[PDB]
């Protein structure tokens, strides 16, 4: 296949540190994860993630009202700004301190930002979307103003609307009311009279009134009134109230002004909401046990956006009318694996925290979670039929659950306790072998049955990793003795080949065509066995190929470190000629099965807030007293639910406490897809679903010199002879002008061009065709295409079966979505209809 | 002695299963006691095969 | 070593799967998806020797039938299959 | 400062130590010459890896081996394993990696047991 | 102007003219150094090493010929109007443009130098002086030397104000005069003579530290310093050659460094423009000299190529640091110690650049997704002999290739006093460079001190072998170059037939470098080792196929199966890597002669440039010309890629940057430049371009309309059941909003209060929500079925929300009962119309589903509208009847074909 695989979009993380926004129509959601932000479109059901990538975790997000222009701050202060409609990179730009503060004015040629204790507002850079004759100039941001009189962290800013004032909320116990230009009647005043230190400073609608909400709980309205001995007037404060939120201080608080009320997030996890100017509680409810990190509220006012920083918990409600509009869960521990369904569509991933989730491919959005199990849960997996999944965890419990039900029909358990770390199941769905670390067996149970079948033995070690081939008759175990055993079972004399090795074996994986395996072993080195012969066809030590590292706390250089430079898991791609390996470290390596070279590298992640994303450190990093990134800075927070160390000493497994200051990077699982063209891997950072790239590269397949798109659309238009044309637009591989096309031509000499097609052709416009069932609004004339093509080519598809097989699954897909869509509704509204007719 | 191995596991040499260990903190349970070795191209395994005279430098 | 089992149930309603999916605006199952009961046939109904009528029996296969309309022939071999049965136990 | 390569091969009971060091290109069993050491019908068996390998590979080493333990066929099979371990661990150690894998490249696709000795256990169909 | 290209910045380049900077203290831990690019300006801050501070913008269109740095902004003249060019004075602050100055209308002249002072600001032009009143920006007067002879008018030297001399500027003439002028009054209140009159010009002056001490440096070779009030001479010295002038003078203020103790003050330090070394007078007892500093920066010579000389010395104030620019594009900052007596200082800051147009460029490439990516690190090969990693994003971090200690070596020798020069000493000039960084082993390549092109292995596929190879101008060795430490490689790789090197590639893997001399052989070399492995043809005919001429142009697949080669007259050869054999050649030979080759991975297309002045791309695979470019009127220059494959860019001699877009072989980009482009290079992701001119010393990075902003140009020069756009999602969650509303529920309920507020406040769009969108929908309906047209209404059913559109659905009714009123039957007819013209079928399916779910009791009750629901039958009947045959039939055949075997 073509190895050109640029970065799509991230997924299985939702929230993390950093602020919510809504897009001024109101629709998408804007939310940081990691390093990178992702757009959740509401309206219709969809997810993407903008093409710029961070170097540490998002810290502030702000958004032209106009809505095109986006501003990410990371932590210390490096801002990259970005177009949202082309989703391009825009402006790099570094404000020198941490940003703590971040909001563009109303009328869009302004932006402040809060700095530790400065206050700098900026003009909005003009931009080549917005300016004729235009492009980027060299130091974009202009620099307005600077103020420093403020006396602590600067927490919150709010515009008015008319986009003349503006407030800043600190944590000095003060607002400020700051002006943009010298006023005539103002003076750049303060406003004291507090307890724990301000949260927020809002103004009312006809901007007279303003509201400070303050981190002990409670809430001022300031109005300018005369002095009470009475030209000679003062911002005081007309009246006061309190949230009465007994054992907890508000986070974070948020106030939609035209329709006058007020959103307030607590510690204790229970929000409440408000109607501000007469202090009704409208209603109010614990949407976390943790605490609430940020609110921000709808432009039209009807939704809310909560985000919780300690889990994945975002959550948009929709506050008339009592009920959720979304609640994603992020995962809040390590991902140990994942797989994809094999329709493709949807995706699943088991994690470390004791939840297995299901996650949709679009959308972005976790479908379904399961959580009977109540620890850690390794290895999942899939039968052939797509429908049944297996999960094995430490709980000592291999599950079987349904996805038409949703209900786990089969509980497996050996019956001495042991904790599977390792499982795989026969593909026609009836068969699941399991492993562990405490017993060097094998175990093998039925599905139909539900009893153990046997325990598979022959190992002078514990199993590591487990493979069923994909024709459904051998067992491969690979187990720290330095062995792998190739298992024969299903045939009348189970038997047990022995490969040996030089090392532990830590990933077995098979071919799609069966015929050939590949183990990857703690040397770091792949081998590439071939089934029948026993023998090693093929071997790549990687070692130097996948060496990235130092972590922060190893006392050896990146090159000499060891631990980093192995392959946890590999997995065949389902044309049968790339590997993708991956293990401890910042690269996975995507080799070829037959020239054994390293086709493509990729990092995967260059956030430096974790551990072991770049190679070599920096003496400005390191102190006199360890790393900077070493010392205990738990104890100057102001929360004590922050301030206690709740850890277990030495535990590298999950705990409780789980400090988890700069984690490690690991790419814990990799895995193609069935639809080809894509694969993603489970980091630390999240989970990485990367796709090809054929819309933005010109890739012809055998070009003739006297082939353009122009001359392509001459013989469609001029001479007509539709099978010229649609092979020259093939032959192109533009895909607009191959869509141009093949709508272009009738749906009666289609059985002509099918007829009169080309073999070696064929799947790509198998492909093509099922890409244009799953996308165009075209759907009969789709297809007539497809029927045509396999009445005409059956036999050549059915003969081949190997070439051509991800091509048919993927028709298979389109034609099922379209069946299971619009069919089922046509024959249930007939029937209805029918028994209308007939009273 | 327990400050030579403090020394070694803090250079990195001693993993426990496949994973090396870098904390000198790690609970060896009775069934990983087992399975704590030395990591991978260790210097010090060097110089124990280099002690046995069994020094495999392939 | 995990934990020795203890039994654990759970129970399930008649709201469907997408009931039982997390809080998303638009659900991820298309039309079909989206009358599956989260509970089999078999759960819903099973006919079974403590649901039946009175004079009726019912089958092993499913069927109800009634004890006068069995002939005598058919009374002694289902005698004898249930002697069968209660030996083996 | 002199490069040098130590390698152990192994059979039923004959073990080879082999000592491969920067030379003319001559290689030694027991003191005696290759062409010497061996039952005069193995040293095909012998000559093997180098035969594989071509001659050009070993122009630069001199590689000298002991070898005790088990028969005739044996230890054969321990100095053929000593020659090929050798000079892909000399050749790891002291040329370019990628010389390395096309070495080993080509002694897997003729026989892995030139590289890791497969020893006989005793699992028969259980 | 270009359609594509706009300029972004002329990166490289620190101090390339003849105009001095100036410097400025802020605080007191900071100084801000301010100099010319050209076209704008760069301020460099002092404490933070020297970082660029700003670079201003926007570029002024001449020139800038005189700067000066008061408070915070900084004032630049530019322009010289005595040829064509525009003229102006403009006030920059932070780097941007915020005033400008109002010029005399009869000003013919270059402008010299700016000097504020006071209230005032002037600038001494040539032979006339404009001042401006600074608190309002605003003109005062002009000053106007006179004199008997033309020449002697002129102004040379400049104006300099002494410190507690209240309005008077002291201006040097062309003679040796000095001239004092009030400038308030504008009125000459005296003149000074030189002494000993056979002293011509007034090269240089500057004020002493000691109060009304004026130091002249005279062409005629002698310095002076005179009581500007007495007319006295305190001190005269033969501090001149009469063929080298000294041109600048500065004086260390700090308090001490003379008396061959370092406990005196009185230090002085001097710089003539033709000379590259500086001179350090100590001025105690008669003014003798104490040291000079060789070779501060490149000396000027006629007949090299180097550029050289000194452009300013200012001594920074209260400080031993002296902060020296050169003319060759270098800033050096030196400072003396305290506790040794060093008379002559060391170097402790230098920013350098290439002192000789750029020959070169290559983006290094991507850091395989990495934070550096494609477009961070630019090697600029120079015909100063030098090669520089220019980097895009931070300019301090740019750093000359190191080859060995080499000013160390020449100190050692003597090529800095008076043999060769140091360029002579550093490689030759560089051709071609080819790179890959899959093994760059970053700062820790190879651990310790490695010798230099020599002409151990387990530590080096450890941590990293060579990343750079480069092909020189006529050396018969093409050598290597460590990236991770920026310093020269071990191994320089001979040819094999002992020609000069003629172009060179490296694998992909990082592993194998090609050298391709002048005479025909193409020899391989493992990069770890340095160790020759193959030959092309190795010892068709296996082993005649060697190339007769130059080979120009190779480059390997990164399959590592095939390695192309382009000879400069004839053919194009593919050679079998692993046997060395040729397989493949494609002879052009009576008609061309390929001058040069590029390749594009990812896309395997190669594009020959040929020397009848065109450009041939060919694909790989099939090996057959695919495309051909015919638009040059020269010799191509450079020509590239970019990395998406729609583009070929190519610069000639006619100093004309063509664009051609590869896929429709059109041209879409032709631009004119002021200098012929010497080099180009496209980065590896698509935003910069970097252009290296002739006569011009750095680059120029030219940004990516298109991919910013759509631009519309393709103008070639020369000089059947129907599906919707609904979302699937919205039509689904309307036909099941029942279940999706009920778990969006939350488990508990929320604890709303006991006394509940009443009246909630409105929100949205007028009580609604905000997304139905805005101006009566069974208004909408019932009018359409008077008229025939429900197409209003069913694009409004499109556009509805889903909860609102089951509302809208769910509040239809039978109404008055008459035929043309009831809302049922309306919208029966109104889904029967859409299924006629087969328009939405699923969304009317849908729809139909959730009416009949919802309204079956009116339904059956009636039959007015159950004769439409029997048409609606007939039609549903044989559209369901044709598309359930067809899916069917295709996901049976689908299956069949996926699982026949069984």
């Amino acid at each position: 296949m073509k190895t050109n695989f640029k970065f799509s979009n991230l997924l299985g993380t939702v929230y993390c540190r950093g602020n919510l926004l809504f897009s001024p129509d109101g629709t998408h959601l804007f939310s940081p994860v990691g390093n990178r932000v992702t757009v959740f479109n509401l309206v219709e059901n969809k997810s993407y993630t903008f093409p710029f990538a961070h170097r540490k975790n998002i810290s502030r997000i702000g958004l032209t009202p106009q809505g095109n222009l986006l501003l990410s701050i990371d932590e210390d202060g490096q801002a990259i700004l970005t177009n949202v409609p082309r989703r391009v990179v825009l402006y790099h730009f570094s404000f020198k301190s941490p940003v703590t503060a971040l909001a563009f004015s109303p009328s869009g040629r302004h932006f402040v930002v809060g700095l530790k204790r400065k206050i700098e507002v900026w003009h909005v850079p003009s931009t080549p979307d917005t300016n004729e004759d235009g492009d980027l100039e060299f130091a974009p941001f202009v620099r307005h103003h600077t103020h420093m009189q403020h006396f602590d962290d600067v927490r919150h800013l709010e515009w008015s609307s008319d986009s003349r004032f503006f407030l800043s909320a600190s944590k000095d116990l003060t607002a400020r009311i700051w002006s943009l230009d010298t006023e005539e009647g103002f003076v750049p005043t303060v406003l004291s009279g507090h307890r724990q230190g301000v949260v927020g400073a809002y103004f009312s609608k006809d901007q007279e009134t303003i509201y400070t909400v303050s981190k002990d709980g409670a809430v001022f309205e300031w109005k300018y009134v005369a002095k009470p001995g009475h030209e000679d007037m003062q911002w005081r404060i007309v009246n006061k109230h309190f949230f009465m939120q007994n054992a907890a201080t508000l986070r974070c608080a948020a106030y939609h002004a035209e329709s006058n009320l007020l959103v307030a997030g607590f510690s204790n996890g229970i929000f409440g909401l408000y109607e501000m100017p007469d202090f009704n509680l409208i209603h109010t409810l614990s949407i976390s046990q943790n605490e609430i990190d940020f609110v921000t509220i709808n432009k039209s006012g009807e939704w809310l956006a909560f985000g919780a920083s300690k889990l994945g918990q975002l959550l948009v409600w929709e506050w008339q009318s009592e009920s959720y509009i979304l609640k994603q869960q992020g995962h809040f521990d390590a991902m140990n694996s994942l797989v994809y369904s094999p329709d493709g569509q949807r995706i699943v991933t088991a994690a470390d925290d004791g939840k297995i989730k299901v996650w949709d491919v679009e959308s972005g959005f976790c479908i379904v979670t399961f959580t009977e199990h109540t620890s850690g849960v390794t290895a999942c997996e899939f039968a052939k039929k797509g429908s049944v999944l297996f999960t094995a965890s430490l709980d000592g419990s291999v599950r079987a659950w349904d996805l038409i039900r949703y209900r786990n029909f089969r509980t497996f358990t050996a019956p001495e306790r042991l904790s599977f770390t390792c499982m795989a199941v026969d593909p026609s769905g009836e068969v699941i072998a399991a492993g562990s670390i405490d017993s060097f067996d094998i175990h093998i149970w039925s599905v139909q049955t539900g009893q153990l079948l046997d325990r598979l033995s022959g190992h002078e070690g514990p199993v590591s990793s487990l493979a069923f081939a994909p024709d459904g008759s051998v067992l491969v175990s690979g187990s720290w003795d330095r062995t792998a055993r190739i298992w024969s079972i299903f045939s009348r004399t189970q038997t047990s080949e022995p490969l040996q090795l030089q090392s532990d074996v830590l990933d077995v994986a098979f071919r799609p065509d069966s015929k050939q395996i590949a183990i990857s072993t703690l040397d770091g080195q792949l081998t590439f066995w071939s089934v029948s012969e026993a023998q090693q066809v093929s071997g790549v030590d990687g070692r130097r190929d996948v060496s990235g590292g130092r972590r922060i706390t190893d006392r050896r250089t990146a090159a000499n470190v060891a631990g980093t430079k192995n392959f946890n898991t590999i997995r065949y791609s389902m044309d049968g000629t790339c590997l993708l390996a991956g293990g401890n470290s910042k690269y996975i390596c995507l080799y070829s099965t037959t020239t054994m070279v390293l086709l493509k590298k990729f990092t995967v992640s260059v956030n430096l807030s974790l551990s072991g994303t770049q190679e070599f450190l920096n003496s400005k990093l390191m102190t006199e007293a360890g790393p900077v990134g070493l010392l205990d800075d738990q104890g100057e927070a102001s929360d004590l639910e922050d301030r206690i160390d709740r850890s277990l000493p030495g535990s590298k497994r999950g705990d409780p406490g789980a400090r988890k200051k700069f984690p490690e990077v690991r790419v814990s699982g990799v895995a193609f897809s069935p639809t080809g063209n894509s694969f993603c891997a489970a980091s630390t950072e999240g989970l990485l679903v990367y796709s090809l790239d054929n819309t933005v590269q010109f890739d012809p397949f055998d070009l003739n010199m006297e082939i353009t798109p122009a001359s392509t659309l001459a013989v469609l238009e001029k001479e007509k002879d539709y099978l010229k044309a649609l092979v020259m637009a093939f032959r192109l591989n533009e895909a607009g002008l191959i869509t141009r096309v093949y709508q272009a031509i009738p749906y009666t000499d289609i059985g002509l061009v099918v007829e009169q097609f080309p073999t070696v052709y064929v799947p790509r416009l198998l492909r093509f065709v099922a890409a244009q069932t799953e996308q165009s609004p075209h759907m009969e004339f789709c297809l007539l295409w497809i029927r045509a093509l396999i009445d005409k080519h059956g036999p050549w598809l059915a003969a081949n079966r190997g070439k051509v097989d991800v091509e048919l699954r993927v028709v298979a897909r389109a034609v099922a979505k379209m069946r299971d869509e619009i069919r089922r509704l046509a024959d249930e509204n007939v029937y209805m209809v029918d028994y209308l007719l007939n009273q | 002695t327990v400050q030579a191995a403090t020394k070694l596991i803090e250079q990195g040499h001693v993993r426990v299963g496949v994973e090396e260990v870098r904390d000198p903190a790690f609970l060896v349970t009775r069934n990983m006691e087992d399975f704590v070795t030395w990591t991978v191209g260790s210097k010090i395994k060097q110089n124990i095969m280099k002690y046995r005279d069994k020094l495999d430098d392939f | 070593k995990p934990k020795p089992p203890a039994p654990t149930l759970t129970v399930v309603s008649d709201v469907a799967t997408v009931a039982m999916e997390d809080a998303q605006p638009a659900t991820a199952q298309g039309v079909a998806g989206g009358e599956t009961s989260m509970i089999a046939p078999q759960e819903v109904y099973a006919p079974s020797k403590d649901t039946a009528e009175k004079g009726e029996v019912v089958t092993k296969a499913g069927i109800p039938i009634a004890k006068q309309e069995m002939s005598r022939e058919e009374k002694l071999r289902r005698r004898r299959r249930e002697k069968e049965r209660i030996r083996k136990a | 400062s002199v490069q040098a390569v130590q390698v152990f091969g192994k059979k039923k009971n004959a073990t080879a130590v082999a000592r491969c060091v920067q030379g003319k290109g001559l290689i030694k069993v027991n003191g005696k010459p290759l062409k010497l050491f061996a039952p005069e019908i193995l040293r095909a068996k012998l000559y093997e890896p180098i035969l594989i390998l071509g001659t050009d590979k070993f122009a630069d080493v001199d590689i000298r081996i002991r070898v005790a333990g088990g028969g005739h066929t044996s230890q054969v099979y321990a100095v053929r394993q000593a020659i090929a371990k050798s000079i892909v661990a000399y050749y790891a150690k002291y040329v370019d990696e990628h010389s390395k894998n096309l070495l080993k490249q080509e002694l897997i696709q003729f026989d892995r047991s030139l590289l890791v000795a497969d020893p006989r256990r005793c699992e028969p169909k259980k | 102007g270009s359609a594509i290209f706009a300029p972004y910045r002329t990166i490289g380049l620190i101090s390339p003219t003849g105009v001095p900077f100036t410097s400025i203290p802020l605080g007191k831990t900071t100084f801000q150094i301010t100099t010319s690019v050209g076209r704008a300006l760069q301020t460099y801050d002092l404490k933070r090493g020297l970082n660029l501070v700003f670079v201003t913008r926007p570029q002024t269109p001449s020139d800038i010929t005189a700067t000066h740095a008061w408070k915070e902004r900084v004032y630049a003249a530019f322009g010289d109007p005595r040829n064509g060019e525009p003229q102006g004075l403009w006030v920059f602050q932070r780097g941007k443009k915020v005033a400008e100055l109002p010029l005399p209308s009869d000003l013919d002249q270059p402008i010299k130098q700016i000097l504020i002072f006071g209230g005032w600001i002037v600038a001494c032009a040539l032979t006339r002086i404009e001042v401006w009143k600074a608190a309002t920006l605003e003109h005062y007067t002009t000053i106007f030397p006179a004199a008997s002879k033309k020449g002697d008018n002129e102004l040379t030297g400049g104006a300099i104000n002494m410190p507690t001399f209240l309005n008077k500027i002291f201006v040097g003439r062309k003679d040796g005069w000095v001239e004092i002028w009030n400038v308030s009054t504008g009125k000459l209140i005296y003149t000074l003579l030189p002494p000993s009159p056979d002293c011509g010009a007034v090269t240089c002056l500057q004020p002493t530290p000691a109060l009304s001490l004026l130091a002249i440096a005279y062409s005629g070779g002698p310095l002076v310093i005179q009581n500007v009030l007495t007319d006295k001479t305190v001190l005269l010295l033969e501090a001149g050659t009469d063929d080298a002038p000294v041109t600048s003078i500065s004086f260390r203020t700090d308090g001490l460094g003379a008396g061959q103790d370092g406990r005196k003050d009185g230090v002085m330090a001097t710089a003539t423009s033709v000379s590259g070394d500086v001179t350090f007078w100590d001025l105690n007892k008669g003014g003798r000299i104490m040291g000079v500093l060789r070779s501060a920066h490149n000396p000027p010579s006629r007949h090299n190529i180097v550029r050289g000389g000194i452009s300013k010395i200012e001594f920074l104030a209260g400080q031993p640091v002296i902060v020296t620019s050169g003319l060759d594009n270098s800033l050096k900052t030196w400072i003396f110690d305290e506790s040794p007596f060093s008379p002559v200082p060391r170097i402790l800051h230098q920013r350098s650049g290439h002192a000789a147009p750029v020959r070169c460029l290559h983006f290094l490439p991507s850091d395989f997704d990495g934070a550096e990516g494609g477009n961070k690190w630019l090697l600029s090969g120079g015909k100063d002999r030098s090669l520089w990693g220019w980097s895009l994003r931070r300019d301090g971090q740019s750093a000359e290739l190191s080859q060995g200690a080499i000013r160390k070596k020449a100190r050692k020798m003597g090529l800095l006093a008076g043999t060769t020069t140091l360029e002579d000493l550093k490689a030759p000039e560089i051709t071609c460079i080819a790179s890959s960084l899959n093994r760059d082993g970053g700062m820790g390549a190879i651990p310790g001190k490695q010798m230099i092109w020599d002409k151990n292995a387990e530590l080096s596929g450890n941590t990293g072998w060579e990343s750079v190879v480069t092909a020189h101008k006529d050396d018969p060795y093409a050598r290597t170059w460590f990236w991770g430490r920026r310093r020269a490689g071990r191994w320089a790789f001979k040819t094999g037939d002992g020609e000069p090197v003629s172009t060179v590639a490296i694998s992909s893997c990082g592993t194998f470098a090609l050298v391709g001399s002048t005479g025909g052989s193409i020899d391989m070399f493992n990069l770890q080792s340095g160790r020759h492995r193959q030959r092309f043809p190795s010892r068709f005919a296996p082993g005649t196929g060697r190339h007769t001429n130059a080979v120009t142009g190779i480059v390997v697949d990164p399959l590592n199966r095939h390695v192309v080669s382009c000879s400069l007259d004839g053919k194009v050869k593919f050679w079998d890597f692993i046997t060395g054999n040729l397989v493949d050649e494609i002879d052009w030979a009576p008609m061309t002669k390929i001058i040069g080759c590029r390749y594009h991975p990812g896309n395997d297309l190669i594009a020959f440039a040929c020397d009848d002045r065109s450009i041939r791309v060919v694909d790989i695979e099939t090996k057959n010309t695919i495309r051909e470019f015919w638009g040059c009127r020269g010799d191509i220059n450079d020509f590239c890629f970019s990395p998406d494959g729609r583009w070929i860019v190519a610069a000639s001699q006619d100093s004309i940057i063509r664009v051609w877009d590869l896929p429709t072989a059109h041209l879409i980009d032709a631009f004119r430049l002021e200098q012929p482009c010497t080099a180009l290079a496209f980065s590896h992701t698509g935003e910069y371009l970097a252009g290296a001119m002739e006569g011009s010393l750095g680059v120029q990075i030219w940004t990516n309309r298109t991919l910013f902003r759509h631009v519309p140009t393709r103008q070639i020069s020369e000089s059947m059941m129907t599906l919707s756009l609904v979302p699937r999602s919205r039509w689904q969650t309307l036909l099941h909003i029942d279940i999706i509303k009920a778990r969006n529920k939350p488990k508990e309920p929320p604890k709303a209060p006991e006394k509940a507020p009443f009246f909630l406040p409105p929100v949205g769009q007028n009580g609604i929500s905000s997304l139905i969108p805005q101006e009566t929908f069974t208004s909408k309906l019932l009018v359409g079925g008077a008229k025939g047209d429900y197409t209003d209404f069913i694009e409004h059913l499109k556009a509805l929300p889903p909860a609102a559109a089951d509302l809208e659905l769910r509040s239809l009714s039978i109404g008055n009962g008459d035929e043309a009123t009831n809302e049922l039957l309306h919208f029966i007819r109104a889904l029967t119309s859409r299924l006629v013209a087969r328009r939405d079928y699923e969304l009317t399916q849908a729809w139909m589903t959730v009416f009949l779910r919802l309204h079956f009791d009116l339904i059956m009750e009636n039959e007015e509208l159950l004769q439409a629901l029997g048409e609606w039958r007939e039609h549903q009947a044989r559209e369901r009847d044709r598309l359930s045959e067809l899916v069917g039939y295709c996901g049976g055949v689908v299956s069949f074909l996926r699982s026949p075997r069984t």
